[PDB]
Parts: structure tokens; C-alpha cells; sequence
């Protein structure tokens, strides 16, 4: 019995990522509702007393790779709670009844460290609708999932049901009621795709400006986010591909601060990086031709079927995240 | 007996439970 | 039914206005004059549509 | 054994009879076989025997686990709420045993009502499943609902289900009682709505629970609780869109208006203590937003085999 | 320059948390000394 | 591990089915290929030594009931190695990912 | 975006100029001089055009 909660004591990270709401480029209502579900309940417990119940449960879907795993660790950097992230991994077992006594050690575990989160990452994996599935492990963890929910004597009263999927539509129907909150986070628009490139390229030395990056973003037409990530990835290794393949390094401005340029200059020294020791290393500044060359490498991800699928899903069952 | 040991087969699943 | 039509409508087309007026804002964080200027009109025309 | 003291539940949730809105013919048939053979135990004897199996199934999220909790509410009987976690184990044979304890223990503690949630995740059909998990199990529960000449005074089995054409039809045909929980009809739509706003001050009018109720085509009782919720939590987003708060009349009690007015205190909202900010009061705009925002939980697929397996089964 | 854009911003917030109380008057006011202000530009 | 390798022991043959290269008619360049891959590593290992590799894989197609179980058979009598004669009965199992195993 | 294809296009045209010169390289260590005198040469009238 104390061997279960030894298992499950490993879901409970205290790593704490470092992902702040200033991070998360756009989805303002996602935020706003992630915020009205974990900060105004411990923040001020003064408000949700009598007819007044926080939410109990908040599914965020959409294209792969638009930041729901993202705002999951934004939630639990800024949530001061207990989270919960598990898996299919940490809930099928190989005995029997083991299945779902891990499930509801799990909730126990959360009801007694309440105020907690439960972030189940991949609910498609657990739920699949229970028409034609293994019937053991489909029906079980199935019916077990509704029961921890909210079942009838159990009162799950103060924790909050993390999901994040790519597939909204292969959930089964009475977990689609479980999840109050539909949330679609869509890709991203021109705007947080500017704030974004912002947040990814930082403090390196650029001759970049705000007109730059917004032709940037102007320029990624349809791009996801981990799509700009990989760009900014990219732009930044750019210069260790100029330090690389070029010869005729110059000496500018301190300890021989020596970059590479044309051939034939001011002192232009024909030798190798590689002999080159450290801290005298002046490497060339970004410009808005190495995102260009960044763009016109990496390819967008998404494809334009699944975005039908989910703004179906979104017009039958969903809300909007902006 | 002892414990029971749920297992897995192919169709063309289901649960074969193979106890010891 | 058309009390409840005629709240909601009013309800949507306030809720267009406030979304062109933070357009209108966002467009302005690259001095984007254009959209602003215009944003922040058809949102004013509808307001006098209201 | 011993591991069987979660199956009962101590706590009792509050929800009595007139908190169940509508499905008045399910309410009064689980009234009669709940009160009457407490109420007059002469009634039931021999030919005129009690309702020993009732099934409830229709759409997910109608009403079924609330009027099991009406029914623990307001029983005043043993319930055992338990459900397929606490019937099999790691072992064999104690899947079994299981299932005899808690009969004899509900035997034992009559009168007594047992409540099995979800009672597909016991009927697999057994068509190629888990059979010493299945199988037995099924047939233990068969012979164990064999109380038409055991268990004639003492417990009574429930059951709520979402999907109940995939259920054994020996189980099936030992239900004798099949009620539907359709979706609620208008009436029961703004009753519901009364019950979820309760005692929260409102400007809502009978008229105004009218239209909601109008407005609500096709919804369920999750998804007009959620929009109650939702409604209940639209004064706290207006107070959060803090701009030009004004005081009103005890003890320095502020509410936010409009930009440029009389006495408009433009300051934040976090900097004032608690329990004198007098937060707005609910209209029907913010109720047409989450009736906007909100979307209905149930599609047309489950209904039209809803309506086949009562046409089959009625 | 920048303060005068900035002072558009101001505007079209306010007019915005001014419909929040669906106070037409202030908005149709706010809204417009704004955008007045983005000509003055 | 024990049980894997005694469902694989009956795939080894060691009846040695007698069938000489002089049973079968014609294949001329077959017959030779087949006689180099199997004889010139087993009888002259030091021919390959290095950039000289042996052929690793052969496939004999064709009509149905032209000689080629006939050719693998001769190919198993003179060959003086091993023969690992498998089929879909051995190979493909009942439980998941037994057969990769396999 | 007119100022973006002016950019973009000479960055290509340096870029196949750069491609010939390479394939040129290539090419004399075969002492193919034909291929090399040609590329190195599709190469420069191309930096003429630029
Ligand atoms: N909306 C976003 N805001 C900020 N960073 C983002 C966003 N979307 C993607 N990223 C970046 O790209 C990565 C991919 O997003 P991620 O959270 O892994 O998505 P997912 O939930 O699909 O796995 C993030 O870790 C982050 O570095
Ligand atoms: N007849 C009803 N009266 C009041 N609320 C109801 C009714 N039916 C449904 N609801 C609302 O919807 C929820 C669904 O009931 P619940 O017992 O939680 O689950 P289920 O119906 O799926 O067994 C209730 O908790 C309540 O919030
Ligand atoms: N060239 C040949 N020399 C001798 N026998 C042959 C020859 N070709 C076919 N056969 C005979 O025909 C039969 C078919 O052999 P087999 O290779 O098993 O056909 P397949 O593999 O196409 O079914 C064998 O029994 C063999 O004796
Ligand atoms: F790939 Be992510 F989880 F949408
Ligand atoms: F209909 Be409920 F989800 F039991
Ligand atoms: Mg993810
Ligand atoms: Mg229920
Ligand atoms: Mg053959």
C-alpha cells in the first residue's frame, strides 16, 4: 500500500522550469483562464465561497507544437501548488487491479495535498472512446478516470485536470463533459509571432529592430512556434557557420578581437579559427539576412487538413483561445 | 494461488491473463 | 426570444468595438499609423451604429 | 474483509428531492422503492412483490449520479457506492470473494442499497476478454442478484450508464426496471437555472429564466451548471477590468463604472482590503455571453442510438 | 512623438474599460480624442 | 531466452537431404554463383581478405515447380555448414513483439 | 517587401555564383577543364549581372 505512493512520488516534479507569462507569446484567453483557474483561488479565497465553484478541469487542444506544453509548464512555475504530470507510463500496470489502484492512489494523493494540479499530457492515450479498444485496460482506466473525477463519493473539490492533445476528437464523449473548458490554442498570429521572435533571440548583440521583426513575422506566413524556435535556432548558429567557413580573419577595435570579412583588408591574416584561443573572439552580429536564409531553410510544419479538423471541432464542441 | 499477470495477444487486443 | 436578440446583438457589436480598439492598440506597438487609424475607425463608425 | 470500509460513504451529500430538476417519473419510481417498503411494509408480500433491480441510462451527464446521490440523501439506508476498483484483485479466487463479502455485508446491514457506477466496466460482453477477471465476476453477480426469493426484503442494486448497448444481456434481462433520463425540457431548463443561481442577488426575472431557458436549445445539466458558473464569474472578470472605481453609500464599499462619471476614483483594485468591494450585480448580457461561449456537450450520433436502444429495450 | 502615440493607447484602453459599463458617451469621446490625435501625428 | 532458442533448435536441419549438383539440369550461372557463395569462403577463406567480400543474400525467383527448393536442397547437402530452414509458422507468434524477438 | 525581393534576389544570384564556382572547383579534380572553363565562366558574366 506504501509502495504505490513510492511509485507515484516520482510524478510530482520539483525542477520547477523556468516559464514565466511574459514568455507565452499570445493566447491572452488561454492565459486569462488559466489565471481565473489556479492564481485567483489561492490568491483570494474570499470570492469562491457559497454557489461559487473554481473550474474543475481545462483541455487545451489544437495543431502540434502551438505551446500547450508551454503553458502547462508556465502554469507550473507561476501556480505555487502541487503539480501532477503523468502519463500512460505511470498509470498501466502489469499485474491486475493495479491499473486502477495506482489511479486512485493518485487522486488520493492529490485530494490530500490540495490545493494540487494534474497535468495529463496525451489524454487520447487513455481515453479512446471505449468502442472497439482493449477492454481491461479501456474500460477499466476509463470508468476508473470518470469515477476520480467526480464520481459520487469521492468530492474532488480544489484540483484542477490538466490535458493537452492533438487529437480532441478521439476523446470519449463522457470525458469531453468531464473537461468544462475547452480551450483552442491556435497558431499563432502576426503579433505574437513578432513578441515571440523577440522573447527567442534575447540579449545577443543584432542590428535587428522592431520594423525588422515585423517583417520577420510578416515573412513567416502559416509558421508554428516551435517552427520560429528552430528559425531563431538556426539564425543563431549562422555565425558559427561564418566563423567556420572563412579565412582572412581583421582585427576591430582589446586583446586582438579578430573577425572574419573579405579577403584582402586592413591586416587581413590568413589562418584558421581552430588555432585561435578563446576570448578574443569577436563574432559577427545577426542581421535580417541570416532569418531570411533561416526562413527559406526550415519549412512549416502543419499541414492545412488538420486545421479543418480542429476548427470543426472548435465550431462543434470548443471555445476560442485567441 | 498466487498473483495473476495480465499479458497481451494480436488479433486481426484482448487480455490473456497468464498467471504462475 | 427578440428582447434576448436584441440584447445579445447590441452585446456583440460592443464586444467588435473593443476588439478593434485593441487591434488598433497592438497595431500602433510598430507605429503602424494605417491599421490604426483605421481600426480605430470602423470601430468608432459601429459604435454610432450601436 | 477489512479493505471494504470505502465502499460505504459517511458523509451524505445534501441534495434532497427538490434539487433534482425534472425526470419526475425516474424520481417517483426510485421514491416508491425507496420509502414504500419502509413506509408500509404490509403493501409487499408475496405477489405484490418491490422493484429489486432499477437501471438508469440515457445521454452522459443527465442526472443519473445526481439522483443517486438524492437517493443516499434521502434514503436513510445503507449505501454502497462501489464501483470495479475494489472487486478484483492481484490474486484469484479474491475477486470472487469480494463480491460474496459485500453481499453478505449488505445482507448483514439491511436495509441496504447498493449503487454500481458505471456497471459496463463489468460487462465486457465476454467475447475474448479476461476471463477469471470477467467471467466468474459476471456469473458471481448473476447468481448474487438472484434475491427475487433471498433477498425479497433488504438491499436493491442500482445502475447509471452511458452507453448501455454494450451491456451482458443477462444483466440486462435481471434489470426488470430500465428508466431513460432524457435531456430536460424547458421547465426543468429554468428550474435548474433557479437551483444553480440560488440565493445569489439577481435582476433575473421569471421572463428572464424564460428566454435563458429558450435560448438553452439542446443543452444538458453539466453544461447549464457551467454556464451558471461562468455567469457567476463574469462580476469578478468586471472587476478585474479595473478603471474609475466609485464608492456606494456602507463603510467605503466601491464598485467600478463607466469611463468619466461623477466621483470616478480612477485607482487599482488590489490595493483595497477585503469585504468592502460591492461587486456588480448579474444581468442577462453576461448570461447570453457564457450561453455564447459555452457549447453543448452531447451530438446527435448519441442521441439517435439512445433513442434505438429504447425503441429495442423500452 | 512617441508620448503622443502612447496617449492614443491611453485613450482607446479607457474607451474600451468604458464599455465595460456599456457607457456609450465616454467611449464615442475617448475613442474619438484619440483618433483626432493619430491625424495629429 | 530458453525459450526462444528451443522453439529455433527444430529449424536447423541435420538429416542432410542428399541432392549432388549433378541432379539438377541446367541454371548454369545460378549453379555457379551458388557454388562460389557457399564453397569459396568455406574452402579458400584466404581469397577475401579485405576489399574481396563474399555475396550476402541471393534470391532465386521464377515460375512455380522450376527447381528452386531444389537448388536451396543441393546447396544444403554440399554446402558443409549450417542450414537454418525457417518458415511463416516459425517466425510469426501469438503475443505482442515475440516475433522481432524471434 | 519590393526593397525584400531587391535583397533576396542578389543574395540568390550570389549564392549560384558561389554554387559554380564550387562545381567548377569539382570538376578540375577530374582536369575536366571543359565543365571548369564553362561554370567558372556561367559564374562570372552571372557577377556581371548582378
Ligand atoms: N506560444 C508559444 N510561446 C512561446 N514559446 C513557444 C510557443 N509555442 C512554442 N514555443 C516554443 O517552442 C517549443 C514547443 O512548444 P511546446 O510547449 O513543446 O508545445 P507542445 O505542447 O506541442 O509539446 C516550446 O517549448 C517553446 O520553446
Ligand atoms: N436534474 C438535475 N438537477 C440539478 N442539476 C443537475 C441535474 N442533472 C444534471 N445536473 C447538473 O449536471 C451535473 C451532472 O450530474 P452528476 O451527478 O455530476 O453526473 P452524472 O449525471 O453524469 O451522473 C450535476 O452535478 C449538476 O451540476
Ligand atoms: N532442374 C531440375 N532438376 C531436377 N529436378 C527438378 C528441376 N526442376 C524441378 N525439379 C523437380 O520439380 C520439383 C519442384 O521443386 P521446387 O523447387 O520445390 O519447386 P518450387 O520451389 O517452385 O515449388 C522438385 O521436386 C524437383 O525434383
Ligand atoms: F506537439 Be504539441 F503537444 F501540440
Ligand atoms: F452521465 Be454521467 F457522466 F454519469
Ligand atoms: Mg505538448
Ligand atoms: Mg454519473
Ligand atoms: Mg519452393
Amino acid at each position: 500500500n506504501k509502495k504505490l505512493r513510492g511509485a507515484l512520488s516520482s510524478a510530482i516534479l520539483s525542477e520547477k522550469p523556468n516559464v514565466k507569462w511574459e514568455d507565452v507569446a499570445g493566447l491572452e484567453g488561454a492565459k486569462e483562464a488559466l489565471k481565473e483557474a489556479v492564481i485567483l483561488p489561492v490568491k483570494f479565497p474570499h470570492l469562491f465561497k457559497g454557489n461559487r465553484k473554481p473550474t474543475s478541469g481545462i483541455l487545451l487542444y489544437g495543431p502540434p507544437g502551438t505551446g500547450k506544453s508551454y503553458l502547462a509548464k508556465a502554469v507550473a512555475t507561476e501556480a505555487n501548488s502541487t503539480f501532477f504530470s503523468v502519463s500512460s507510463s505511470d498509470l498501466v500496470s502489469k499485474w491486475m487491479g493495479e491499473s486502477e489502484k495506482l489511479v486512485k492512489q493518485l487522486f488520493a494523493m492529490a485530494r490530500e495535498n490540495k490545493p494540487s494540479i494534474i497535468f495529463i499530457d496525451e489524454v487520447d492515450a487513455l481515453t479512446g472512446t471505449r468502442g472497439e479498444g482493449e477492454s481491461e485496460a479501456s474500460r477499466r482506466i476509463k470508468t476508473e478516470l470518470l469515477v476520480q473525477m467526480n464520481g459520487v463519493g469521492n468530492d474532488s473539490q480544489g484540483v484542477l485536470v490538466l490535458g493537452a492533445t492533438n487529437i480532441p476528437w478521439q476523446l470519449d464523449s463522457a470525458i469531453r463533459r468531464r473537461f468544462e473548458r475547452r480551450i483552442y490554442i491556435p497558431l499563432p498570429d502576426l503579433a505574437a509571432r513578432t513578441t515571440m521572435f523577440e522573447i527567442n533571440v534575447g540579449d545577443t548583440p543584432c542590428v535587428l529592430t522592431k520594423e525588422d521583426y515585423r517583417t520577420l513575422g510578416a515573412m513567416t506566413e502559416g509558421y508554428s512556434g516551435s517552427d520560429i524556435a528552430v528559425v531563431v535556432k538556426d539564425a543563431l548558429m549562422q555565425p558559427i557557420r561564418k566563423i567556420q567557413s572563412a579565412t582572412h580573419f581583421k582585427d576591430v577595435s582589446e586583446t586582438r578581437k579578430l573577425t572574419p570579412c573579405s579577403p584582402g583588408d586592413d591586416g587581413a591574416i590568413e589562418m584558421s579559427w581552430t588555432d585561435i584561443e578563446a576570448d578574443e573572439l569577436k563574432e559577427p552580429d545577426l542581421t535580417i539576412k541570416d532569418f531570411l536564409k533561416a526562413i527559406k531553410s526550415t519549412r512549416p510544419t502543419v499541414n492545412e487538413d488538420d486545421l479543418l479538423k480542429q476548427e470543426q471541432f472548435t465550431r462543434d464542441f470548443g471555445q476560442e483561445g485567441n | 494461488g498466487g498473483d495473476e499477470i495480465v499479458n497481451k495477444v494480436l488479433g486481426g487486443x484482448x487480455x490473456x491473463x497468464x498467471x504462475g | 426570444k427578440d428582447e434576448l436578440t436584441k440584447i445579445m446583438d447590441r452585446a456583440s457589436k460592443i464586444e467588435q468595438i473593443q476588439k478593434l480598439a485593441k487591434y488598433a492598440i497592438s497595431a500602433l506597438n510598430y507605429e503602424d499609423l494605417p491599421t490604426a487609424k483605421d481600426e480605430l475607425t470602423k470601430a468608432l463608425d459601429l459604435l454610432n451604429s450601436i
